[PDB]
């Protein structure tokens, strides 16, 4: 007898997957949904980049030594390094994290003289922990001294308006001396007060002298502190003594993004989505990678692997 | 001995997915089907276009590897982002759980589509042996066997022939 | 010439969503079958009483448009909620899929399941023409159509005839 | 031959949707998902509802000018506008959006007198920023001056108990003059602190007195803060000078929802999902339209449209 | 009378989820079939088994109820709170609601394939009725009944005669 | 005519469940998938359980009378009660929650001395708000006074060294007297200043003397601040008055889970899922108990119900 059989195909090794209804179910393909691959390098192509390395993001706006080529810095992408550093005579910035985050999507900063002028004070304040050509400092700050030791120090106000169409990121300092003794031969005596106000913005400051812990030779801190100048707004400083001030005003350039990486950059990839190990290039939904990762990723989840099938049961 | 997809699966079908093995005096041969299979394929594909996107929302860095947050704000950032890694790796198994029963299933759907199509062109020609095939009850030479894969096998032409042998 | 929904559907069938077109002496008409549309009309209605439903929860502010909140909190805040918008993209992408496929299937399955139910109470009086049809093996007046459409045709009473119109 | 057909409808113009295995496959009938309209007005219908217009949130607490309508002012729906200010005499609130969210819920606030009285000062404080009929004040507040320029500040204690069962919002003012001179010619020489505790709460203030911006006039700030002070609690607040005192604290009324929206309001729509740009109305699960929309609202997501099937495939 | 699937179910079948009604000239009986049973019995317990899972996600007071943490964050955390509370409360629906569909579906192919089967294996020798039954146009004492039950009834042992009694 | 029909079970009394398509369709049976059973106790067994009772939690880390118990505890979970207090003597700690998420996990702690030794003032600062046999203070904590009534407080560094590998949790205090009066009765006039620096950590204190609120017997308040000193790293104290000094530091042992609860312990069940009124026991997915539970739990949901069809549909 005559007949036609109908049928479907099937192999020997069938791949496991997961339904409803069952575990481990063989079907006669599948492909993975979960990116475990990582390219262990930075892929840059197509991104003006900026490799931080001993330059501390914050660093800047103030200019440690470290930070020299990167004052006016402008980029796409920008990359922080563990060994980075914001300053070199200790301290730290107030709201640090916040105005890192704003640095990281800038596109980086141009930056404008605020146009201070002083009288009868010092203006060279400087130290072995900042060094170029032997002691120096911040360069874009002006460690304030009284004109001679223990001398008294003028009290002064200065002002700078934000003439520009975005706003202007101000910086300053606080000098918190190792001793009393120390603040005095610097500032001299009496106490000391530091006024910083906008419009939108008022606070106060008063230094702190005493001894801490010796780190890089020194027992003093400067406490760095910002804000945003608005349009048209004016800031202005009232001072007679620890002031650290600005030389110049920060402005934001554009869009960047910024990320935190272990490993070296790499022009001659290209990629989007961002983690301390190196750069993910996938088009699967999801990852099992870092769930820190940055840029346009796909989403973190917990499992090694989520198999999908592409083809029949297999039954063979 | 022949048998069809009730029974189970053909090794030896290698260039599609679904088929026709026939058996008459000329012997035993075994075709692909191809609008069934590319059936299949073309639905396949319509899934991986679907699940392959790549999303276009940005994120950036809310933490600091290097120079840890506050602790307050570091564990609600801490909090936040685990509830939202349970979200998606719950809606990525159940996303391939669910999509994997529903290939399954689609699949057999189009080997019974393709199995129901015969048996309706066969009409009165042809019984169901139940291992996936038909008893022809006539004379099937190789082009005949041919003009029920192309679909144009007229039952008609049969039918005397056919009707008798199954009375 | 008359064909089914194995072939296309009818732009003039315009009462119904499933239906009936006959052939026979008296020429030729289409009825719209009430319970087989009913039944995927009460369906489709369920899933919009499911996806229509209001929200209870409330929400508040927990940001200002006038004036912006400090720039940490107001990230931490931007980053939450754009991962609860990609979570919801997601879900209303995936429901709306997922949805329409079963509509699509659930209205596929009333005509198989009203086709299936003819099939069976014209037993051994008619055969399946392929495109969606029936050849009765004998005379069919309007009256007679109408029987098998209220579901009260007495295949016994046609039997002798339409066994031996198909022998 | 007779012969019967089953089919199904079908017209010429199909909708289309997509499923989980095609893009586009053509439907007889869909409905929207996502809500994209918009009623460009708040509609009030059915609820207590305050347009604060020019008055700050905040101001309603402390009474510039502007917010005298609203000093014991009563809501289900607060709505706060651009151009509202909180102030009159330059200043901020330390804490302020906490505080916003905490009104914005409050249903409203009953004001009752703290029972301060004073001896050997002043108490009639005033300035051109905040006019009534000339030289005025923050109503709810006491500028409390020296008896007599350059005269010397008592230094003072006052309490107060909450003697009522829900929590009392208490707020104070800390002036931080435009120079060291107009401190003194106002409080007197010098150093000035003023210290404010209730049981769960301590906490300290000094004057930053230095110049600022000119706002409105004004070179000087007030610094406002405040507390909860719990039922049978109290409140106490030690000072000499450069105190804005409270002549009344704030009970919140019972619940309301506050929005910050640029449209009219309209009595005769209702609705419960608002936004900046009017009220949206609709039984649609999503919706397209803002992002920060606040009330019971179908959920924002990223894409214009998603059909939903309503009808079976469209076979023509 | 006896009647099958397409009208009812069986309150009187106890020992299995699918089975056999029989009338014979020996009476009335009913067996439960046990493959098809323990596949629909497999199938739903590999759910619960899906299902049943217990998270190893750890979480932690991110809040306090004692001790009332600031406003603003506690805003904050409320708020992220609430929205994953909606969005676990809308899978929670879904799923629950997507998985009994497909129970039922699935219990319903079940039976189907049951059905078909037999069907297929009394090849010319019955007839469908329509309620879910087979008219077989021979007599099958208890032991032809069971031969048909555990799939061992051969068709043509009883063709000659029920081929026959169809005309 | 001999017949063999084909059918499946079904049941009176259904069970009602929903579907994509149906609401309450009956299937012969279904099993619940919201959780609402709830063991009214703390499911201990296989963890070492310290009950905190009148002990407040930060407490441990300073020494009221209430914890003396709990000077070094050790736990793998820690239960907080309503009734627990941090304090004898009335203040708060700064950032006191974040510091209470760090103990809730940190397995207990383990005290080692940071060795301080004192010349010139008094070391038995004592009060009758902290009682153990009549008056006392803190037990891990000194109360340096001036060495007599009045007299003035010789300025003073103090500092200590991490030589352990973990981070050392290291806390203090700043009082804040009644009066001025007090505070020179304590610590002589002038004023005074109280200045903090590890390498990591620079911050500064001032007393706010002033009256407040009588809180058991007491109208001045104590500060408590702490911070992590890393490992090798110093932190330094400098200051003239107003210190409550540290005499142990605090190392965290392991992990553990904290929670706040008001019902009993039993050792003899079992649990992983708590909640302030008991524990959950429970296989299902989801839960309709209490929105933050903690340890390892089912999600939660808004619904009380959501019940899973567990057979085929019924048709009796
Ligand atoms: C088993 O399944 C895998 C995965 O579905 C099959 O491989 C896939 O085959 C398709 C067919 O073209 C590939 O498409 C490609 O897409 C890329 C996207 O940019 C394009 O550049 C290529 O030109 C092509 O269009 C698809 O990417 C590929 N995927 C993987 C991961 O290999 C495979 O063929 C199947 N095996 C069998 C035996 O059927
Ligand atoms: C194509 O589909 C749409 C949407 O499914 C059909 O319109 C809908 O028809 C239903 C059936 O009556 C309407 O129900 C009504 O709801 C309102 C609102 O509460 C109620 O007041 C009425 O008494 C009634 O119950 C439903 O609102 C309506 N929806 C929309 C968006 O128009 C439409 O008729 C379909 N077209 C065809 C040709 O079938
Ligand atoms: C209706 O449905 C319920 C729930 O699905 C059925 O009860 C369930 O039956 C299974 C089968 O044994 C139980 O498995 C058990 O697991 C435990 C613990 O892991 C083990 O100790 C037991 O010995 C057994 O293997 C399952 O737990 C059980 N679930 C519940 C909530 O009771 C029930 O029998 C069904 N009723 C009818 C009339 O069919
Ligand atoms: C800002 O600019 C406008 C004109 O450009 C001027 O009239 C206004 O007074 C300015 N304000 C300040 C504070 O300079
Ligand atoms: C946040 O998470 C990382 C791992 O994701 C961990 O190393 C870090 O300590 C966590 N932060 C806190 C504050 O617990
Ligand atoms: C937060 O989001 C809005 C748009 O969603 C944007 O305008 C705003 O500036 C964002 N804030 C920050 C701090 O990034
Ligand atoms: C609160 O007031 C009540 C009077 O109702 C009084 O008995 C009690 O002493 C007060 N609270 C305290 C802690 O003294
Ligand atoms: C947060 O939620 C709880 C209940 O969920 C409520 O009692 C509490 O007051 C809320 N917190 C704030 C800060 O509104």
């Amino acid at each position: 007898g005559d007949k036609i059989c109908l049928g479907h195909h099937a192999v020997s090794n069938g791949t496991k997957v997961n339904t409803l209804t069952e575990r481990g179910v063989e079907v006669v393909n599948a492909t993975e949904t979960v990116e475990r691959t990582n390219i262990p390098r930075i892929c840059s192509k197509g991104k003006r980049t900026v490799d931080l390395g001993q330059c501390g993001l914050l660093g800047t706006i103030t200019g440690p030594p470290q930070c020299d080529q990167f004052l006016e810095f402008s980029a796409d992408l920008i990359i922080e390094r563990r060994e980075g550093s914001d300053v070199c005579y200790p301290g730290k910035f107030v709201n640090e994290e916040a105005l890192r985050q704003i640095l990281r999507e800038s596109g980086g900063i141009d930056k404008e003289a605020m146009g201070f002028t002083y009288s009868g004070i010092r203006t060279n304040g400087a130290t072995s922990s900042c060094r170029r050509s032997g002691s120096s400092f911040y360069a874009e700050m002006k460690w304030l001294l009284s004109n001679t030791d223990n001398a008294a120090f003028p009290q002064m106000t200065k002002s700078y308006k934000n003439t520009r169409k975005n706003p202007a990121l101000i910086v300053w300092g606080i000098h918190h001396s190792g001793s009393t003794a120390e603040q005095t031969k610097l500032y001299g005596s009496g106490n000391k007060l530091v006024t910083v106000g906008s419009s939108n913005y008022q606070q106060s400051f008063v230094p702190s002298p005493g001894a801490r812990t010796q780190v890089n030779g020194q027992s003093g801190r400067i406490d760095f502190h910002w804000l945003m100048l608005n349009p048209n707004d004016t800031v202005t400083f009232s001072f007679n003594g620890a002031f650290i001030a600005p030389d110049r005003a920060s402005f934001l350039r554009g869009k960047s993004m910024g990320i935190q990486s272990g490993v070296q950059v790499d022009a001659d990839c290209e990629g989007d989505c961002y983690y301390s190990g190196g750069t993910i290039i996938s088009n699967l939904p999801f990852q099992n990678i870092d769930s820190r990762a940055v840029g346009k990723c796909p989403r973190y989840v917990k499992q090694r692997s989520l198999l999908l099938a592409t083809g029949m049961k297999n039954v063979p | 001995a022949i048998a069809g997809f009730i029974e189970n699966g053909w090794e030896g079908l290698i260039d599609g997915w679904y088929g026709f093995r026939h058996q008459n005096a000329q012997g035993e041969g075994t075709a692909a089907d191809y609008k069934s299979t590319q059936s299949a394929i073309d639905q396949i594909t319509g899934k991986l276009n679907r699940l392959i996107e790549k999303t276009n929302q940005q994120f950036e860095l809310i933490d600091n590897e290097f120079t840890e947050v506050e602790k307050q704000i570091g564990n609600v950032i801490n909090w936040t982002r685990d509830s939202i890694t349970e979200v998606w790796s719950y809606n990525a198994e159940l996303l391939v759980a669910m999509e994997n029963q529903h290939t399954i299933d689609l699949a057999d759907s189009e080997m019974d589509k393709l199995y129901e199509r015969v048996k309706r062109q066969l009409r009165e020609n042809a019984e169901e042996d139940g291992t996936g095939c038909f008893e022809i009850f006539h004379k099937c030479d190789d082009d005949c066997m041919a003009s029920i894969r192309n679909n144009t096998y007229d039952h008609s032409k049969y039918r005397e022939e056919a009707m008798q042998n199954r009375i």
